C-alpha cells in the first residue's frame, strides 16, 4: 500500500519508528487549534 | 498486523488524511477572512 506494509518496517531503524510516533502526535494539537482559532478570528473581524 | 511497528505505520496514514482534511476546512474559513479584511 503506502504504510502498514512489511517493507517499510524492514527499511527504517527500530529507534526511528519510536521517535516518529511521538513527534507526529504533537502536530495534531497545534493544527486542530489552528482551524478553531480561524473560526473565532472570523467573528472577531466581524466585531 | 505482524509487528507493533506496522500498527504505528497505519496511524501515520490516518494523520496524512487528517492533515489534508483540516487543510480543506481551514482554506474555506480563510477565504471568508479575506473579504472581512
Amino acid at each position: 500500500e503506502q504504510d502498514g506494509i512489511g517493507e517499510e518496517v524492514l527499511k527504517m531503524s527500530t529507534e526511528e519508528i519510536v521517535q516518529r510516533t511521538r513527534l507526529l502526535d504533537s502536530e495534531i494539537k497545534i493544527m486542530k487549534s489552528e482551524v478553531l482559532r480561524v473560526t473565532h478570528e472570523l467573528q472577531a473581524m466581524k466585531d | 498486523m505482524a509487528d507493533p511497528r506496522d500498527k504505528a505505520l497505519q496511524d501515520y496514514r490516518k494523520k496524512l488524511l487528517e492533515h489534508k482534511e483540516i487543510d480543506g476546512r481551514l482554506k474555506e474559513l480563510r477565504e471568508q477572512l479575506k473579504e472581512l479584511t
